[PDB]
């Protein structure tokens, strides 16, 4: 009797608590219908959201509601939930308490109107919400470690002790999937082909999704790449037409690891994890050192674990061993992790009670949200 | 709740009983077959008119949003120009205020 | 309608026959119709449920339009004081200079 959902910029997830996988995931989009004349269609709606605004977006004018995992707007938020709640899931909202997840160090504001609009417009029993990476860093069992919640729109190096993550060491970064589809494209485009409308950003990322690699050394890799060309792989079209890849497999996460060829002016990943382990203090680098974890969509790389072990061990004393995990399915640990949080029978103590938003306002309830 | 799947696994438990008792005696697995069709319909009725009750509810949750993003803008310039007057008449304050004495 | 009633009696009859068959199977027929029913009022919940989130929702907007004007009103006052005051001080500090 509890559901569960994501906050993702992009592919949002939703299902019950206690499963193995979300019921229905499907993008994280709304849009409405531009205004013409005759309607050629049938079973036309008011404004279509997810997999229906992708099958119809040629016909539709659309707004992405959360950006770098902090939402915009707030109509369009609520919209995507009573999608989720009355066509994907058909549940009562009034019914089941309901978790949310939560974006790493979101103004309180945000929350609080967040969880108000949760609680008004859905007259919710009892909702509540925790962050992701809590939830993406007890999928894989650990308690304690650090955390690259490296999702789409936002990258967020995490460490987390006592079960709970650390306001100081929490470390932000604007790096995103959707920028290595912008790189993914910029690089086909110096190769030579036609890629500027949204469908071809849409087989552009499924290129990318059946296509990459993580390799160590790019010096070597090109060398590789230049002299010989077995490793230059073919991929087809909607229509027949066949294209061939190269360098760019390689190159899909060199703009992860230096964000130098995007010019973002920032460091790498690696980088970002050992400026957040020297933020964190001396006392459990070791652990965190040993609880190393890639939750997000863009942690699903083949080869990419061995890279990160190997740039934090050159960054980091030679005197501690480290180990970093790879989870076979890193994108919903998210979900994961909200469903076996919600399947806790002390976790029913932490609960926000509907009373408690009658008896007094959301501010204490946002103290009480840890 | 309601689960499609639940539903699937439950349509096919009631083929596998309308098989047995059509290999029993035929007549009454035609009448359970009939019956099956009609709530059958009944259920994609009241689907349709569920279907219908959501699209009014956003239909009207749009009506009554109507725009206000140039509300929001104008609060924004509107706090802007505030504060640009309060931070002109502490700046006229302090200059008169200086020359006086 | 009223089809549906005549429907369970005439299933609830039939329940008769194969539970005069008497098999184990009879338990399973009167478990289907249970959610047939069950997903019948889950649908009748669902709908008043929509209803009322609308109906909600409008309440919510109105009055977060409602105080969104009283804030354009008391903005726009402070404006106009704040605007006098500028031209006061400027005649004061011409005053001083004379
Ligand atoms: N096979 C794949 N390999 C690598 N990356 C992928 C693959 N499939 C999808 N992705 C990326 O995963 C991203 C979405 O992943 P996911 O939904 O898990 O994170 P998110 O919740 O959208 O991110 P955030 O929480 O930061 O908003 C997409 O932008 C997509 O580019």
């Amino acid at each position: 009797s509890a559901l569960v959902c994501d906050n993702g910029s992009g592919m949002v997830k939703a299902g019950f608590a206690g499963d193995d996988a979300p019921r229905a995931v499907f993008p994280s989009i709304v849009g409405r219908p531009r205004h013409t004349g005759v309607m050629v269609g049938m079973g036309q709606k008011d404004s279509y959201v997810g997999d229906e605004a992708q099958s119809k977006r040629g016909i539709l004018t659309l707004r992405y509601p959360i950006e770098h995992g902090i939402v915009t707007n707030w109509d369009d938020m609520e919209k995507i939930w009573h999608h989720t709640f009355f066509n994907e899931l058909r549940v009562a909202p009034e019914e089941h308490p309901v978790l949310l997840t939560e974006a790493p160090l979101n103004p309180k504001a945000n929350r609080e109107k967040m969880t108000q609009i949760m609680f008004e417009t859905f007259n919710v029993p009892a909702m509540y919400v925790a962050i992701q990476a809590v939830l993406s860093l007890y999928a894989s069992g650990r308690t304690t470690g650090i955390v690259l919640d490296s999702g789409d729109g936002v990258t967020h190096t995490v460490p987390i002790y006592e079960g709970y993550a650390l306001p100081h060491a929490i470390l932000r970064l604007d790096l995103a999937g959707r920028d290595l589809t912008d790189y993914l494209m910029k690089i086909l485009m110096e190769r030579g082909y036609s890629f500027t409308t949204t469908a071809e950003r849409e087989i552009v990322r499924d290129i990318k999704e059946k296509l990459c690699y993580v390799a160590l050394d790019f010096e070597q890799e090109m060398a590789t790449a230049l002299s010989s060309s077995a490793l230059e792989k073919t991929y087809e079209l909607p229509d027949g037409q066949m294209i061939t890849i190269g360098n760019e497999r390689f190159r899909c996460p060199e703009v992860l690891f230096n964000p130098n060829m995007i010019g973002m002016e920032a460091v790498g990943i690696h980088d970002t994890t050992f400026n957040s382990i020297m933020k964190c203090d001396v006392d459990i680098r070791k652990d965190l050192y040993n609880n190393i974890v890639l939750s997000g969509g863009t942690t699903m790389f083949p080869g990419i674990a061995d890279r990160m072990s190997k740039e934090i061990t050159a960054l980091a004393p030679s005197a501690m061993k480290i180990k970093v995990v790879a989870p076979p399915e890193r994108k919903y640990s998210v979900w994961i992790g909200g469903s076996i949080l919600a399947s806790l029978s002390t976790f029913q103590q932490m609960w926000i009670a509907k009373s408690e938003y009658d008896e007094s306002g959301p501010s204490i309830v946002h103290r009480k949200c840890f | 709740g309601i689960c499609p799947i639940r539903e699937e696994l439950y349509a096919q438990t009631f083929d596998e009983l309308i098989r047995q008792v059509t290999i029993n005696c035929a007549e009454r697995g035609l009448l359970l077959l009939r019956v099956r069709d009609e709530m059958r319909m009944t259920i994609a009725a009241y689907q349709t008119l569920y279907e219908s009750a959501v699209a009014f509810g956003i239909r009207k949750a749009l009506q009554t949003e109507q725009g206000k993003s140039e509300m929001e803008s104008r609060i924004t310039q509107l706090e802007g120009d505030v504060k640009d007057l309060e931070r002109q008449v502490q700046e006229w304050k302090f200059k008169c205020e200086a020359i006086e004495k």
